């Protein structure tokens, strides 16, 4: 919301945290390498990349589920190239920290 | 109109089947293929949607993409 | 084979719904698209989700969840919101007009062409329950479209389930706090309203709820999001025994039998215990024996009604968590002792004390800290008269000089609305000091 | 069966392509919103 | 849904339309093309609020232009953002309105009414649940007072329920912008209060006043005070079109904010406003906005608001907040200022929360109260309508296309009456 | 089957004529030299209704034209799509009438009759099945009305039992064009009432009306007058032509709108036209179809459909839609126009669909009515009439062909009687 300024990050501010947040919750198998996994089965091609049908089909399986707007402002930030789609390995290589 | 099946799911036993019916001891009535029958009846359904879902997306594409051609 | 149906009208029970529900489907796990990933449960079997879901016949798990609403913008949210494969597509139900904060508007406009559906939809949802244990009403008093829909709900419910038990929750407009301008003349129509259609009720201020956030959770700048989730806690304890294993279950039956001296006195206030945020839980004790008198503090009480101003009549609380027995009646014993809390005359024993076992589940990035302890308070005492009659100094106060009228005038409602409004809440408030004085 | 509507109704007389002296005016208040006066009380049962 | 149409007349009626729609174009995310590049949804959740669909998805203005002279309605057309609006809603005249009541009420503007209500007529009918009007026109001109005022009477006529929202310019006498702006006042208010519901005094000397003792700017033009008035429009419509904690629309507004059923005259403001020079040091926090809220100085009305008692007033924050820091605030002004209200209406402020804050900010602020402070404004214009007629000087003209004397006798008498009954209560107590 | 036949009187008919046929032979596909080359079956599926097979492969229209002065047909059959009127049909004498309502219809077309009924008979007896006729007659010039009503005339008496159809043109009141108007227009008018099933009144004057409001061309012609009109005549019987959803053929128009025997003239109009600038900023759904339907400017008639009430109305829906809106919609326009719509007279629109649309579009329809505001065109005319005859004005040179004024008289008191007959109704009541 308000996603002219500094709204790019901070919309992306919050839906990390939440992934981040929700992962931890349950605190089960969630393996941070199911979803890199399993995004190379939408791939097809093997480019990187995936159509926002795909990348919303993707989170539906692990178990994270969010608001329109939230996957509105992930589309904008994450297409680097302009075509609309999202670099999974962009997102997966986010959400993902340094370790302590 | 006729009568085929004793059942609309189970067919009539073969004669072979009912080896006793001496006595009111076996009776079928128990099903004991009810429980599972319930819950593949919901996959085999599921799928009838899958396919619909999908049907009604395609002809409203259809009809979205004409308007544009028009457009 | 037990079940319940919550009614949620109005914004602030809008709001309340997403929040409410949201606890309930965590609680099971249910998954938020429907189809729960699916486990043999923890407590009381796999049958627990059959009072708050019915089996999809393929998929999803639909709760009973009805919503009615005058405006469009809150409600459809949820129609995108996180939650939209959740509730079914035609039972959140949203009209065209917004009510502009007038009663007579919620009352005697809109009300046939929408209210009819709302019994429309119930009743289709009731057919396939069997042994629905009652039914739950949640509305805001101050919320100018929930009273006369609600009210226009409630009247009509009275005929159309009779015995039908109604239990309800209502928020009452804060003694200073306050958002509208013209927020008492509806409230006190719509407590004139409900005052003889519901069994059992339930006040929540809200600047009570307001302030124990500064003194226990220690949160400077608290939203509306904040103040659902603990609505939502105590919601879930009392409806907790339904269906989780316990050693002395209460249905909620035992609330319209056991906590009203009479079918006409029946406001009763509810309480919470523990609150106490992991951040300060590094030293509380968070024992049975702390816990069972924290639910007689002052400051802690859900109301701004200083129980000390008078007495109690009928309390009930039921446990939850890892509670002993023993514990618990040690728990009564003291407080009796107490002399800061005197009972009535006529009132031998004043408890009915529920048990739990199965700890409260925490919402995700929540404030609230899980523990092993957890109180539900429901008490209905002689206090209550003064909320009444703050809302009574104030509604004498502006119809002196007739403020406002003509607008709730221009909606088809007499003016003679009000004597009657006055005199039943001016007959009410009378009855409550009789019954506390001593005979 | 009467089916009264309230706050906006849908019969009308002039509705769509409807219309085809200095000295008339209006007076002191036949506006609506003015007219700081309110109706006669009546009594009322709420009995039913 | 519950969507509305807006109609202005007159060059400054005119004129905030060519900014009005500006503004509103650009919080949508509209371009000059009119194409749709909205990046979030949120831009169009409620987008028919304000547009219509066509094809190719260009979204047109529900706009209706209409003046008697076209050398102003001309230049409105090729600026920037001047090319949404359609002909078809257009309309001119051929001989002009020459600031004269009598020739943009009687005989000129009559004819030329039909094709307004017409077209008028045209949009409301189309639209999905017709929820109200703004009107926009000036009472010191011609054929703003006299088209603009008969086209207020005339609507109320034929709907029953429809609300109405007027944004006026009252002339101050400092800046003596029509020397038969007197006359033209009183007769502008005495058609208004029967028929107008809500209506908004902005005195031009506050836009002066605002533009160098709050902005701090050299050189404005009618530009930036069409520019500040705009974000007011804007400020009372959002609510209504995007999500928030608690929804309302201007209906809901108005239940709060009239007392009684005539006392609807209102006065609203903007904030935070600052400088170039001086909107580095201060802190963004809302315990700073509603500061310069009721700060009178930045009130957008002649009438000093320290000079008469508040009865009714209506806070719409924009952007994010919680609900403490907002209401809390608000209590703490009630009590600390109780003898500038009323003790007869207790806890008579209100507050809203709308999740969009205006592009390019964090925090800002729309006020609309009823204050009776306005009475100064009625009075004081008041007492120069008496001063010219006490000679007849000019009033030849009204008389000179069908007008006749009692209609000027009754109007001042209601206006002096209006002015007596808003001061009543200022000493009534309970 | 049930195919028609043709007949165009006076140069105003043969020019009419130039255009419909050209656009007739457009939408089926028609080259000038008669070869075909439409694109699907549909074009040639019903090629009988309006051609004849003509070995060759060239179709012959049913056209009969008649002029008593050579020079129509001479142009006719110069210009564009002229050659397809095949020479044997031509029939044309040697004198002229000059707008001699005598002269037309007792001088010299008395004398003509032989040949031209002659013919016509022939190519009534080639349909398969008789449906009707079509006329195209200038009711303001002499020979049309003259040489037109008499064929009418007697046409009607040898098919009793075919419908009866006449397009008439008569002179609006602002601009004329002949002196003699007056009297021609109430003798054609008076042998019109008695002998045709429906006539349908346009007003030349309405059609400049409708070219310089919604067309917004600069330069105009008579030819796209015809264009308008052309258009028109197409729209009754399209959906005749074409498998459809409701098939509605002119008869069954007749059974709808015609309400007693005398009172047989309607008003058409067709629509959706768009500008040279705003083609591109309108709304192509169905509100916009039924918005401009019923708009007074559109009409074709200088009588405003809001004076008076409407007592029956059909539209003919052309191309595909949701039906759901094209009977709801009418269900819109009924209810709240309930008292411009006579009420004893319940559900008194009719609707039909096609499915075959214009070249070059996606939805289009056309309007037939039958209104009370008709006796607008009547009274100024019959009004005109009495101003003339009390002085004999001109009344030798049509006393001096075999004529008694009597015969005027008579005329008038049926016109009288239709005009005060054909508002009895507006004042009654159920
Ligand atoms: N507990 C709680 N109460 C709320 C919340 N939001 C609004 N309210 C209450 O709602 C009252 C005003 O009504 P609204 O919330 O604006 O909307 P409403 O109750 O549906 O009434 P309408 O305006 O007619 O729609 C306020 O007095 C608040 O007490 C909330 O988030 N939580
Ligand atoms: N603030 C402001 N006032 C304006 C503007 N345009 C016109 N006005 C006001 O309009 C008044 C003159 O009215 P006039 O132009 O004759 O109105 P018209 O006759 O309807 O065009 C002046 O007193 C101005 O205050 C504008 O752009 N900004
Ligand atoms: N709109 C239109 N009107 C026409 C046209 N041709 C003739 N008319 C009308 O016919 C009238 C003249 O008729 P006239 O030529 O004398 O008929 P004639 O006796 O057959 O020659 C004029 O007043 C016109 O209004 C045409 O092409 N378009
Ligand atoms: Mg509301």
């Amino acid at each position: 919301m308000s996603l002219y300024g500094v709204g790019l990050n901070v919309q992306v501010d919050r839906i990390k945290t939440e992934f981040r947040l929700y992962v931890s919750k349950q605190k089960g198998g969630l393996n941070v390498r199911n979803l890199r996994r399993i995004f190379e089965q939408l791939d097809y091609q093997q480019n990187g990349q995936l159509n926002l049908d795909d990348f919303k089909a993707g989170l539906n399986k692990f178990g994270f589920f969010l608001k329109n707007v939230d996957y509105q402002c992930l589309l904008k930030y994450f297409d680097v190239e302009q075509n609309g789609n999202v670099n999974y390995l962009a997102f997966l290589s986010c959400i993902s920290q340094t370790l302590n | 109109m006729k009568r085929v099946k004793e059942s609309y799911f189970r067919e009539h036993p073969h004669w072979s089947d009912i080896n006793g019916c001496s006595g009111a001891k076996e009776f079928e009535g128990e099903d004991l293929a009810y429980d599972a029958r319930i819950k593949y009846q919901k996959e085999t359904q599921k799928q009838w949607i899958e396919q619909q879902i999908r049907e009604k997306k395609m002809r409203e594409e259809a009809e979205r993409n004409e308007e544009r051609a028009y457009a | 084979m037990r079940e319940v149906i919550s009614i949620h009208v109005g914004q602030g029970g809008i709001q309340v719904g997403n929040a409410c529900w949201e606890l309930f489907c965590l609680e099971h796990g249910i998954q938020p698209d429907g189809q729960m990933p699916s486990d043999k449960t923890i407590g009381g079997g796999d049958d627990a989700f059959n009072t708050f879901f019915s089996e999809t016949g393929a998929g999803k798990h639909v709760p009973r969840a009805v919503f009615l609403d005058l405006e469009p913008t809150v409600i459809d949210e949820v129609r995108t919101g996180t939650y939209r494969q959740l509730f079914h597509p035609e039972q959140l139900i949203s009209g065209k007009e917004d009510a502009a904060n007038n009663f007579a508007r919620g009352h005697y406009t809109i009300g046939k062409e929408i209210v009819d559906l709302c019994l429309d939809r119930i009743r289709k949802l009731a057919d396939n329950c069997t042994g629905l244990q009652g039914f739950l009403v949640f509305n805001s008093v101050g919320g100018g479209t929930g009273s006369g829909l609600g009210s226009l709900l409630l009247e009509r419910l009275s005929v159309d389930y009779g015995k039908k038990s109604k239990l309800g929750f209502t928020i009452y407009p804060s003694p200073q706090v306050s958002t509208a301008v013209v927020e008492p003349y509806n409230s006190i129509l719509s407590t004139h309203s409900l005052l003889e259609h519901t069994d059992v009720a339930v006040m929540l201020d809200n600047e009570a709820i307001y302030d124990i956030c500064r003194r226990n959770l220690d949160i400077e700048r608290p939203t509306y999001t904040n103040l659902n989730r603990l609505i939502a806690q105590v919601i879930s304890s009392l409806t907790a025994s339904l269906r989780f294993d316990g050693a002395l279950n209460v249905d909620i039956t035992e609330f319209q039998t056991n906590l009203v001296p009479y079918p006409r006195i029946h406001f009763m206030l509810s309480s919470y215990a523990p609150i106490i945020s992991a951040e300060k839980a590094y030293h509380e004790q968070l024992s049975v024996a702390e816990i069972t008198n924290s639910a007689f503090e002052p400051a802690n009480m859900m109301a701004k009604c200083d129980p000390r101003h008078g007495k109690y009549m009928a309390c009930s609380m039921m446990y939850r968590g890892d509670v002993v027995p023993k514990d618990v009646n040690a728990s009564i014993a003291t407080i009796k002792t107490k002399r800061t809390i005197q009972f009535v005359d006529w009132c031998p024993t004043g408890f009915k004390v529920g048990i739990n076992y199965q700890p409260p589940t925490v919402v995700p990035g929540g404030d609230l800290a899980k523990v092993m302890r957890a109180v539900c308070m429901i008490s209905n005492s002689t206090a209550i008269a003064e909320v009444f009659s703050r809302l009574d100094h104030k509604f004498d106060l502006m119809y002196a000089k007739r403020a406002f009228v003509h607008w709730y005038v221009g909606e088809g409602m007499e003016e003679g609305e009000f004597s009657e409004a006055r005199e039943d809440l001016a007959a009410l408030e009378k009855d409550y000091e009789e019954v506390g004085i001593e005979t | 069966f009467e089916l009264s509507k309230g706050p906006h109704s849908h019969k009308d007389f002039c509705s769509t392509f409807g219309r085809v002296s200095t000295s008339d005016f209006r007076k002191k208040n036949t506006g609506t919103m003015g007219s700081n006066k309110l109706p006669i009380i009546k009594p009322f049962k709420y009995a039913d | 849904m519950r969507e509305i149409v807006h109609i202005q007349g007159g060059q400054c009626g005119n004129q905030i339309g060519a900014k009005f729609w500006e503004v509103i174009s650009d919080e949508h995310g509209i371009d000059p093309t009119g194409t749709y590049h909205g990046d979030s949804d949120l831009q169009l959740e409620r987008i028919n609020v304000y547009y219509n669909e066509a094809t190719g998805g260009r979204y047109v203005p529900r706009a209706i232009l209409m003046d008697l002279e076209p050398g102003t309605m001309d230049s409105v057309r090729a600026g920037p953002f001047g090319q949404l609006f359609r002909p078809d809603n257009f309309v001119f005249g051929q001989t002009g309105a020459g600031n004269n009541w009598a020739k943009g009420h009687y005989t000129e503007g009559a004819e030329l009414i039909d094709s307004v209500l017409d077209v008028v007529r045209k949009e409301a009918e189309g639209c999905d649940c017709l929820q109200g009007f703004q009107i926009t026109h000036s009472l010191g001109g011609g054929t703003g007072s006299g088209m603009g005022t008969l086209l207020i009477s005339k609507v109320r006529e034929e709907y029953p329920d429809r609300i109405m929202e007027t944004f006026s310019v009252v002339p101050s006498p400092k800046v003596s912008d029509t020397v038969v702006e007197p006359y033209n006042a009183t007769l502008s208010v005495h058609q208004l209060v029967e028929n107008a519901d809500e209506c908004m005094v902005i005195d031009n000397e506050a836009l002066y006043d605002i533009c160098f003792r709050t902005l701090k700017l050299t050189t404005p033009t009618y530009g930036d005070l069409n520019h500040l008035v705009s974000a007011a429009m804007s400020g009372v419509t959002c609510c209504l079109r995007f999500p928030g904690q608690l929804n309302s629309d201007l209906r809901k507004l108005a239940v709060n904010l009239i007392p009684f059923p005539r006392l609807h005259f209102f006065m609203i403001g903007f904030a935070p406003l600052t400088s170039r020079g001086s909107q580095q040091y201060r802190a963004l926090t809302v315990p700073e906005l509603t500061q310069q809220m009721f700060d009178a100085k930045n009130m957008m009305c002649a009438a000093d608001p320290r000079h008469g008692r508040y009865l009714t007033a209506s806070a719409l924050f924009r952007g994010r907040m919680s609900t403490k820091e907002v209401d809390e605030q608000m209590l703490n002004v009630q009590n600390k200022n109780s003898s500038y209200f009323v003790e007869w209406i207790p806890n008579n402020i209100k507050s809203s929360i709308c999740d969009i804050p205006p592009k390019g900010l964090k925090m800002a602020v729309t006020f609309v109260g009823n204050s009776t402070a306005i009475q100064e404004m009625f009075k004081r214009v008041a007492e120069q309508f008496t001063a010219m007629f006490r000679r007849k000087a000019f009033l030849h003209w009204y008389t000179g296309e069908g007008m006749d004397e009692m209609e000027f006798t009754e109007a001042e008498s209601n206006m002096n009456d209006l002015v007596s009954e808003y001061q009543q209560y200022q000493d009534a107590t309970a």
